[PDB]
């Protein structure tokens, strides 16, 4: 079969026939803005490339059909990428995020393999028949590292090298080739990083590299050319095509580059999600980010409890574990602006306020099942904060424009408004359905108040009026009986019992702009927008205040998620049939349902339904 | 788009005769 050379340049991907006359023809793609890294799947006649200007990784057939963006979230500088043709896995290295990741070639089951002690990985090469992957690290002390293709047993192969590119494996001869972008030469070694040799040393600006049969191919940005030489001696040089500046990558397309066999090539190793090569020609099963490998070492369990954090245009998920597993960004299309978040642990649906379109949306964490719970016709609404009554299946939300607390069912049907006052400015809100109360900040002019009312708007009381400037965020823990708030002006986090007793200041130093709070197990997490940090404090008092993650920009909300106990959930009196209440079921006194109505309706004689 | 090429330019631009270790280095003009 014929051998072809593919090179990327600017926004085009071109194919050069080596065995015939050099014939330059572009791959008929569309919508490419800056093509950088290249690979191919010999089975599918499929080409793969990263795009540094769109921060995506895409694939298509050589004829341009079936254009597919397989990675589109959470990339910064994806300058390294390789196709695992035995396991059908896509690998990539992101120089910006300092991550080496993997997924199926169609994009499913994305997972992070290398993230700790990793500084700017750039060039990536795979040996799935052996279980090893190799990559060049630029930032800091540059080096060429090696790991198993599941990320395990990372080791440094070549520690004394400059920044390197074109990591290429000569599988037939068991040799590594790379260009050194700082010493400006081309060298090679065996697979252990030993028996090093310099292939060509007189080149001004050698950038890209590939290998084929008896030859290496390189591109030189100063010579503006693609060239071929003897892979062992560097002589027998010829120019393949000149007058090509800023060729981002070159690659030989032929079946002999993708050969061999491992246990993933058959039935995906009977692995449910990911089949990942490890030495020596064996494999292990892998799972999407934050999933757990089950007891059989074949199937995967989704995470039951986690933390969700929001920024301006992304919502992220982190978990606490013994891998210190990295946070990931949820692949939610139709997310433009987030200002606040909440989660329904019954249907596993994530909810958020979009302040650009002034809506409340919901979707699965895989992006699907997008739905708009609250929307304004093209007067004007402006949601500010939200809190979900998981038992009554309601969202309690604040509207900045109209200064009301409104209630909407998760299917979008309006329940009604439970707070409206001339002077009222309800902004932050968290509901306590277990005890029939909601807690909200009332940013009235000159008198910011923390208030409580019944879930039907009655039994209104001011909890705190002094010591407040901008109470901007609430959280609560019904188990411990505590309420929490952050003041973004006074730069502190305070706590008090749900009754309004025992108010203490938990943290008041080294905080700039606290904008959110959540409770996870025995810890209180918060987010500092100005300091770009997530921090936590042990509410038992044992462990000191701890930094969780830093340099996170545009932080907006934080929200803990606990695995919902279904037996306990079904025991709440409003959980089944809303206690027979047409609109509002609230727990009062001796744990019994009492029905109530929004402020535009009045309870009917049956005392279960609401009327005019 | 030149996001990738710009990042590479600023990562190796100081490796140029013009730069006498007193260079922020010239602005990127090779987009396009
Ligand atoms: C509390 O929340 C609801 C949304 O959950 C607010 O909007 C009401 O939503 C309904 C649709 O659910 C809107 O109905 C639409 O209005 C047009 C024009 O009057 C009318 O032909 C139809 O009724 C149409 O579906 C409705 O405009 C809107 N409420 C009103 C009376 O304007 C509800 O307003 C919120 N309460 C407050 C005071 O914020
Ligand atoms: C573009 O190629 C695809 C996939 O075929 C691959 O490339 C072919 C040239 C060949 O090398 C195959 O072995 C590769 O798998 C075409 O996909 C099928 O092509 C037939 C013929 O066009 C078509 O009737 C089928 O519906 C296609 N099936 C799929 C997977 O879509 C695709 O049609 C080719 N497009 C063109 C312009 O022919
Ligand atoms: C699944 O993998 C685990 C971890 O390798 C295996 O459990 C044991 O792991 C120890 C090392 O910690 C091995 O030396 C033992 O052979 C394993 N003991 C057993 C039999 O559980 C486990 O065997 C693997 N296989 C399955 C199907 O559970
Ligand atoms: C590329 O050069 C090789 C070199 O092959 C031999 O290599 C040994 C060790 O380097 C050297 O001692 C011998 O003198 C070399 N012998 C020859 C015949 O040069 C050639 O064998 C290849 O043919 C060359 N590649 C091409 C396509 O010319
Ligand atoms: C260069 O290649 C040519 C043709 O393959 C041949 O002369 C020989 O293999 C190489 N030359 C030398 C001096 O080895
Ligand atoms: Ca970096
Ligand atoms: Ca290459
Ligand atoms: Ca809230
Ligand atoms: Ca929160």
């Amino acid at each position: 079969s014929e051998a072809f050379l593919l090179f990327s340049r600017r926004a085009d991907i071109r194919r050069i026939s080596l065995e015939t006359n050099n014939n330059n023809v572009a791959i008929p793609l569309t919508g490419v803005k800056e093509a950088s890294a290249l690979d191919f799947d010999v089975t599918d006649n499929r080409i793969y490339w990263t795009d540094i200007s769109l921060k995506t990784i895409s694939r298509a057939f050589m004829n341009g059909s079936a254009l597919e963006h397989v990675v589109e979230f959470g990339l910064d500088y994806p300058e390294g990428m390789a196709v695992d043709w035995l396991g059908k896995n896509l690998y990539w290295a992101d120089t910006g995020t300092n991550r080496i990741e993997v997924s199926k070639l169609d994009g499913q089951h994305r997972q992070v393999l290398v993230w700790k002690d990793l500084d700017s990985p750039r060039a990536l090469a795979l040996d799935p028949a052996e279980g090893f992957m190799y990559w060049t690290e630029w930032g800091g002390k540059p080096k060429i590292d090696r790991a198993a293709m599941d990320g395990s047993e990372r080791t440094t192969l070549v520690p004394n090298v400059g920044r390197a590119n074109g990591l290429t494996i000569d599988y037939a001869k068991r040799r590594l080739y790379w260009t050194d972008l700082d010493t400006n030469l081309i060298e090679s070694s065996n697979m252990l990083g030993l028996n090093r040799e310099v292939i060509a040393d007189d080149l001004p600006h050698p950038f890209g590299l590939t290998q084929y049969q008896d030859y290496i191919y390189w591109t030189d940005w100063s010579r503006r050319s693609i060239e071929r030489a003897n892979k062992t001696s560097g002589q027998n040089r010829t120019i393949i095509q000149g007058h090509l500046d800023y060729v981002m990558d070159i690659l030989v397309f032929h079946s002999s580059r993708q050969s061999g066999w491992n246990e993933c090539a058959s039935s995906n190793g009977h692995c449910s999600h990911l089949c990942l090569a490890v030495p020596v020609g064996g494999f292990v099963c892998g799972c999407p980010a934050h999933y757990s490998l089950n007891a059989d070492n074949r199937t995967c369990s989704a995470p039951t409890t986690f933390l969700l954090f929001s920024q301006k245009s992304a919502i992220n998920r982190m978990v606490i574990d013994e891998q210190q597993s990295p946070d990931i960004i949820l692949p939610i299309h139709s997310l433009r602006n987030v200002r606040a978040i909440d989660y329904d642990p019954l249907d596993k649906q994530l909810y958020w306020i979009d302040s650009r379109q002034n809506m409340i949306r919901k979707a699965q964490e895989d992006g699907s099942q997008g739905f708009t719970v609250v929307v304004s016709s093209v007067l004007e609404i402006q949601p500010y904060d939200l809190s979900i009554d998981i038992y009554s299946r309601y969202i309690y939300w604040t509207c900045e424009a109209t200064n009301v607390i409104n209630v909407t069912r998760l299917d979008g049907r309006s329940v009604g408004v439970v707070l409206k006052g001339e002077q009222d400015r309800p902004r932050a809100i968290v509901v306590n359905p277990e005890k029939g109360y909601m807690y909200f900040t009332n940013l009235q002019e000159r008198s910011p108040k923390i208030e409580r009312a019944a879930l039907d708007g009655t039994e209104r009381e001011v909890l705190f009026f002094s010591g407040l400037s901008k109470p901007i965020a609430l959280a609560l823990d019904s188990r411990l009986g505590k309420l929490f708030w952050a003041d973004s002006d006074l730069r502190r986090i305070e706590s008090s019992d749900l009754s309004g007793a025992n108010r203490i200041v938990l943290e008041d130093s080294n905080i700039l702009q606290p904008v959110g709070l959540t409770v996870f197990e025995n810890w209180l997490y918060w987010i500092d927008k100005q300091q770009q940090m997530i921090e936590k404090i042990d509410m038992t008092g044992r462990e000191g205040r701890t930094k969780v993650q830093a340099r996170i920009a545009q932080l907006s909300d934080i929200h803990a998620v606990k695995e919902l106990n279904l037996q306990e959930y079904r025991q709440h009196p409003c959980a089944q049939d809303n206690g027979g209440c047409s609109h509002i079921c609230l727990v009062k006194g001796d744990g019994t349902t009492r029905c109530s109505c929004p402020m535009h309706l009045v309870l009917l004689q049956d005392e279960l339904s609401c009327g005019e | 788009g030149c996001r990738g090429l710009k990042r590479l330019y600023e990562a190796f631009c100081k490796q140029d005769s013009d730069c006498l270790a007193g260079c922020v280095c010239p602005m990127f003009s090779e987009c396009g």
